[PDB]
């Protein structure tokens, strides 16, 4: 399985951004997609995920500025990232997990696309 | 020629339904390799095909039967035979393919979906979210009917894509997660179907992350932090193995200890 990550990069606070990642290889049992991130000397926290059904996540912090959504014909999802906080700046990563004999038999990470919001 | 676990729904009780999930268990794995204390099952490279699977034949009121067939490398529902007819998910890889081909070899006609059996997928088959799909003795009745009636056309995709969904938590989920089987067992105990809340959703999802979290732990301690959700969806972390020794009932084999 292949990653492509696009968009991030920098903005101001109260800006906006997107993200996008495109999933291709061996993928006919593919689950959920969503973006990780991670600050210089912080743990890894889930941004948003949604599944090929419709279900969707976000931490609390995201809430009413991301909004997360997908495209199954091209395994696709995007997150628009609006008010856009100096406490979103982050390595931002792609993640896909699927399996037909359980959720996350793969376990799949992109490359990583850097988000910096001013203050 | 595997060997086979009977649970019925007539009559079923809190106790009746835990030794059937206690025998799932110590069917799929010997208990020998464990890591932090929670066994692991069986390696599938080096397995002899004829150790491979499991077989638990369900049955309901009705008197109908359909028999659920388990990888022991994993603890999922690989496929089910109805009377004459067997039918397997789509497996994700040629060497899986080839090991299901040695199950229910006596049926006239075996058929592979055209779908794997991953949430996602059943989900949009079904038209409903695990979430909204009640769980419960009634519902695995419910379940086997719709898997039986399959095999003669009557059934179709949605309800049989929902019927998997109750049929792989209520067995394969709940024989990897005690917690799992705890809430089967109070959905059974006061007679009361209802959906899984995200506690149960977010354990299923991570069955895997988690298995390799702790295997490749040092001393148990988590390289990395796996989240989950309590019952309210609100974020749960997990850091250590020690927090899931009541939690997870088996894990996937990863690496060597
Ligand atoms: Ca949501």
């Amino acid at each position: 399985v292949q990653l492509a990550e696009t968009g991030g990069g920098l903005a101001q606070a109260g800006g906006s951004l997107r993200l996008s990642c495109a999933a291709s290889g061996s993928i006919f049992s593919i689950n959920a997609m969503g973006w990780y991130r991670q600050a210089p000397g912080k743990e890894r926290e889930l941004v948003a995920d949604i599944s090929g059904s419709g279900r969707t996540n976000y931490a609390d912090s995201v809430k009413g500025r991301f909004t997360i959504s997908r495209d199954n014909a091209k395994n696709t999802v995007s997150l628009q990232m609006n008010s856009l906080k100096p406490e979103d700046t982050a390595v931002y990563y792609c993640n896909v997990v699927g399996g037909s004999y359980y959720y996350d038999e793969y376990n799949y990470w992109g490359q990583g696309t850097q988000v910096t919001v001013s203050s | 020629q595997y060997p086979i676990i009977n649970f019925t729904t007539a009559g079923a009780t809190v106790q009746s339904y835990t030794n059937f999930i206690r025998a799932v268990r110590g069917r799929l794995t010997t208990g020998a390799d464990v890591r932090h204390e929670i066994p692991v099952l069986p390696n599938r490279v080096g397995l002899p095909i004829n150790q491979r699977f499991i077989l638990v034949e369900l049955s309901n009121h009705a008197e109908l039967s359909v028999t659920l067939a388990l990888d022991v490398t994993n603890a999922y529902v690989v496929g089910y035979r109805a009377g004459n007819s067997a039918y397997f998910f789509h497996p994700d890889n040629q060497e899986d393919a080839e090991a299901i081909t040695h199950l229910f070899t006596d049926v006239q006609n075996r058929y592979t979906f055209a779908f794997g059996g991953n949430y996602d997928r059943l989900e949009q088959l079904a038209g409903n979210l695990r979430e909204n799909i009640e769980l419960g003795n009634g519902p695995l009745e419910e379940a086997i009917s719709a898997l039986y009636y399959y095999s003669t056309g009557g059934t179709q995709l949605p309800t049989l894509a929902r019927s998997f969904i109750i049929c792989i938590q209520m067995i394969s989920e709940a024989a990897r997660f005690q917690y799992i089987e705890g809430e089967m067992r109070t959905r059974i105990r006061y007679n009361r179907r209802s959906a899984p809340d995200p506690s149960v959703i977010t354990l299923e999802n991570s069955w895997g992350r988690l298995s390799t979290a702790i295997q490749e732990s040092n001393q148990g301690a988590f390289a990395s932090p796996i989240q989950l959700q309590r019952r309210n969806g609100s974020k749960f972390s997990v850091y250590d193995v020690s927090i899931l020794i009541p939690i997870i009932a088996l894990m996937v084999y990863r690496c060597a200890p």
